[PDB]
């Protein structure tokens, strides 16, 4: 017990979690608001030998994202926080890792070329001018 | 064509197909099954070797078709051996009939009676290859 | 039965903000890395350099166990998001983004 | 090169800095780029087309201007920042 | 031919024999570890190295839209008559013309030669 | 020589401001990757394959001397282009050439000492399959490779 | 926006993968930089043409190159490329139609212009590197109408083959009629000729 100790005890009950990799226009509908609770539904469906995994934008959030999970047997994976009161924990092992990719695959693009167009406000350029300085 | 076999420049590295060095800690129970069937023919009556045996050896398998080509029977290869590394190794190859032309070397029983055991054998492997001259 | 079509929908939440910080602690998978002899492990910020800027020493099971040393990835995730899914009692998942990725090698 | 390259240099070139204590930090923020322009020997612009200045062995060329932010900080406490537009 | 590396440190291993039992240990260095060394033989090279050119084929390689095609040689695993046949084209070999064959149907990365 | 055709050939590194050329494995552990293990995962892909495996013997042995980060990264101070006057600052000066001077596209920052693991076994993945004649050799004559 | 798309699609990061992953995938360069690896090489290269033809979110000198024996994915968008225009074939069919033909012999009063080709698809950008990956057609109506297959896999078509002439070589007449060397006497010559 000292305040270098980090609390395994996630890992001595092996709790699984899931890592899932998301989408910056996702990430920020839910970054919007932030503080409602809530954000959407993972819904899973399962077959006798398939496994789909789904997830459905709030509707108050938008105003369909399939998953596709990854082997995790190439590398293993833990999750650890530090806590404001200096007191590393961890949380739990990697058990999968999954993907969201956007359902729109034209239209969609027009929402990329806007956020290109966003990003590239800050750049700036050489502006011609009329009227020598004096 | 004898005059320009006796001309042209050739050497271990050009009638050798391959070359590996075992351990091999007794000849009598060779790791190489094919070479035990022979090499018990040596080592029932063995001569100037039964005082002691470097535990390292040497197996160098020739190709049939580069010794025919330059006229270099098993024999020849083995004296000039001897003769460049005086008694510092013992060659003990096989017959003609055998579809595998083989070359097992160990170094000498006296030495074994500074450099390495083991790293020895690459330097003599590899200049063998290059240096040597048949 | 019914493990053959079961399906299972979660609700999501994304609290506003969390009292500690998420991070991603990868391990190769080469090293063969076992928490079973984990009794005690020591994470902190190293003193090679010589706080928030610097890499993260791991020493585990005091000095006779493994050390592993943590570089935060340089590569950002301008354009990616990465959260973990935990299960809990009220039953709906719980995104909390991974405010740093660390991959951990051990030292002989 | 005159709308990414010149613009992105004065960019990139570091802040000077400066202190010998007040310190000085000079930062380049803006590339401003008028019409190629000659000066009379009485120092009035004009415009120069090129085939004036083929004509008068003058080099087709634009002023170039930067806008140059100076802060400077006294140790007092208080930092003062004056920007120079298109110098 | 096999590499083994140290379970201590992750060191090569490098071979010695044991003159007390007379057996090869791939021992470590830097790290006062041991191995027993199982297959024997620590160093092999082939000068000839007829190596096999099926190995260094990829099945991908069904998609190059620059290798010819041909509809004369089927593959034999699906029957599939389209197949891309190509030269070797890699150094060491000092005999390059023979022809591989790679199966045209996706899945099936079946590759041969005539 | 009795050694020198034993181990082979090896693989060194022709590093900007250091006059001379340094062994590949000792920039990997400057670089950070100790194990040969981890330095091998960063050059050979496929542990399967054991001809590319052999290639890179020589240069293991040749670096087995150096096995910690900190006395790579002194080793190369020691022959920049400006010696170090104390051992602390030939690191120092080290760890700024790997950092800035030695493949400055794949990163300049800080944290950028895995990219540039990954794209120096990338490269050594290229000399090997060179060396093996699985690759042709670049034509420099060809001008997609010309600006 | 080419590393921002590529994280988007499945391409893992360098950083988030162990190098036992490296084997399979396909690694993928951006300039020159090992940006990551990806597991379906073909249909990315297929989106990434897709949106280069669509100039959505690449522009028409990004050059993407998919070398498939050595699985690597190479896209340059860097300055000093030497391209050239080349018309896309499909099914052995060029992309370019009598619509596409008589928009263009209404260039004018009508706004239609070599741009509304590039962006229609018909016709693409091509540098040395992904030429070396392209199946030329010299021409549509002799190599790639039904005849004897000698190639049936064509990517691209030539606009022209005198194209592949300079500015001084393109005044001889017949000049693959001389031998060469007289063409580059005549190319040494129109520029000290009067006029
Ligand atoms: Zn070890
Ligand atoms: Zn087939």
């Amino acid at each position: 017990a000292e305040r270098g100790e980090l609390d395994l005890t996630g890992a001595k009950q092996n709790t699984g979690v899931w890592l899932v990799k998301v989408p910056k226009y996702l990430s920020q509908q839910w970054a919007k608001a932030s503080g409602r609770g809530e954000v959407g539904k993972l819904r899973i469906a399962k077959t006798q030998g398939r496994t789909e995994v789904s997830f459905t934008l709030n509707e108050d959030l938008a105003n369909e994202h399939p998953f596709v999970l990854q082997s995790v047997g190439g590398q293993t994976l833990t999750v650890f926080t530090e806590s404001s009161s200096d007191k590393l924990s961890l949380e739990g092992i990697v058990v999968q890792r999954a993907e969201c990719r956007p359902a729109a695959s034209e239209n969609y693009m027009r929402l990329k070329r806007l956020q290109i167009e966003e990003s590239s406000k800050p750049v700036r350029l050489s502006q011609q001018l009329d009227k020598v300085v004096t | 064509k004898d005059i320009l076999c006796r001309l042209e420049h050739t050497t271990l590295r050009k009638v050798t197909a391959n070359t590996a060095i075992y351990y091999d800690p007794n000849p009598q129970s060779t790791v190489v099954a094919e070479d035990q069937e022979w090499v018990n023919v040596y080592y029932e009556m063995p001569d100037f070797d039964v005082a002691r045996i470097s535990p390292w050896l040497l197996r160098v398998e020739l190709d049939r078709k580069h010794m025919t080509d330059r006229k270099l029977t098993m024999e020849q290869i083995a004296e000039k051996i001897n003769a460049g590394f005086g008694d510092d190794l013992n060659c003990i190859f096989n017959d003609d009939n055998a579809e595998k032309l083989v070359l097992r070397i160990r170094i000498m029983n006296s030495d074994e009676n500074k450099m390495d055991d083991d790293v020895f054998l690459r330097c003599i492997e590899s200049n063998m290859l290059t240096d040597m001259t048949l | 039965g019914p493990s053959s079509q079961n399906v299972t929908e979660y609700v999501v939440r994304v609290p506003k903000n969390t009292t500690k910080k998420y991070n991603i602690m990868a391990f190769n998978a080469a090293d063969k890395v076992n928490f079973a002899t984990w009794n005690q492990a020591r994470l902190e910020r190293d003193l090679s350099n010589k706080p928030e800027d610097q890499p993260w020493l791991l020493r585990v099971n005091g000095k006779s166990g493994r050390k592993f040393k943590g570089i935060k990835k340089g590569g950002v995730t301008e354009n990616t998001s990465y959260y973990i899914f935990t299960q809990c009692p009220d039953g709906a998942f719980e995104a909390f983004p991974v405010h740093n990725w660390y991959n951990f090698t051990p030292l002989a | 090169f005159i709308q990414m390259s010149v613009q992105r240099i004065v960019e990139d070139a570091p802040p000077i800095d400066l202190q010998a204590p007040p310190r000085y930090l000079l930062k380049f923020e803006q590339i401003y780029l008028s019409k190629p322009t000659h000066w009379e020997r009485d120092g009035a612009p004009s415009p120069m087309m090129p085939n004036e200045a083929r004509l008068r062995n003058l080099t087709y060329s634009a002023p170039l201007y930067v806008d140059i932010t100076k802060t400077v900080i006294k140790e007092g406490e208080e930092q003062l920042q004056t920007q120079h537009q298109k110098t | 031919v096999g590499i083994r590396f140290c379970q201590e440190c992750n060191n090569m291993l490098y071979p010695k024999e044991d003159k007390e039992n007379r057996i090869l240990l791939y021992a470590c260095r830097n790290c006062d570890y041991q191995q027993e060394a199982d297959n024997s033989c620590i160093y092999v090279n082939k000068i000839t190295h007829e190596v096999d050119e099926l190995t260094q084929i990829i099945a991908d390689v069904s998609q190059d839209p620059t290798l010819p095609r041909t509809e004369d040689h089927p593959c034999q695993k699906c029957g599939h008559k389209e197949a891309v046949f190509f030269q070797s084209h890699s150094a060491r070999a000092e005999d390059a013309m023979r022809l591989y064959y790679v199966c045209t149907a996706p899945h099936c990365g079946h590759r041969w030669t005539e | 020589g009795a050694k020198k055709s034993a181990i082979g050939q090896r693989i060194v590194a022709t590093l900007p401001y250091i006059k001379q050329e340094v062994p590949i494995i000792i920039v990997f552990r400057a670089l950070g990757f100790v194990s040969d293990r981890d330095i091998l995962e960063h050059i050979i892909y496929d542990f399967e394959d054991p001809e590319m495996m052999e290639m890179v013997k020589p240069s293991l042995d040749e670096a087995f001397v150096i096995q910690e980060q900190n006395v790579a990264l002194n080793f190369i101070g020691s022959r920049g282009a400006k010696p170090g006057v104390t051992k602390e600052k030939r690191i120092k000066y080290a760890k700024e050439v790997l950092q800035k001077e030695m493949l400055p596209h794949v990163g300049v920052s800080d944290f950028c000492e895995t990219k540039k693991a990954y794209f120096l076994g990338y490269m050594v993945h290229r000399l090997l399959l060179a060396a093996l004649g699985r690759r042709e050799l670049d034509d420099r004559d060809h001008y997609g490779n010309k600006r | 926006p080419i590393l921002e798309f590529l994280e988007e699609w499945s391409m893992e990061n360098l950083e988030e993968i162990s190098p036992a992953a490296i084997a399979d995938a396909t690694k993928i360069f951006v300039n020159g930089c090992w940006v990551g690896i990806h597991k379906d090489p073909e249909q990315l290269m297929n989106t990434l043409r897709k949106l280069r033809r669509q100039m959505d979110i690449i522009v028409s000198e990004v050059s993407m190159i998919r070398d498939i024996r050595e699985r690597e994915i190479r896209i340059y968008t860097d300055a000093g490329r030497i391209c050239r225009p080349l018309l896309i074939v499909e099914k052995q069919k060029l992309l370019l139609k009598k619509r596409h033909i008589d928009q263009l012999k209404e260039r004018e009063y009508n706004n239609y212009s070599w741009q509304d080709l590039v962006a229609s698809g018909v016709v693409e950008y091509i540098d040395t590197l992904e030429e070396e990956t392209v199946m030329l057609a010299m021409t549509p109506d002799d190599l790639q109408e039904k005849e004897v297959a000698y190639c049936s896999t064509y990517t691209h078509c030539e606009i022209h083959p005198s194209m592949i002439l300079g500015v001084c070589a393109s005044i001889i007449p017949f000049p693959d009629h001389n031998q060469s060397p007289r063409n580059t006497y005549q190319s040494a010559m129109g520029k000290q000729a009067m006029g």
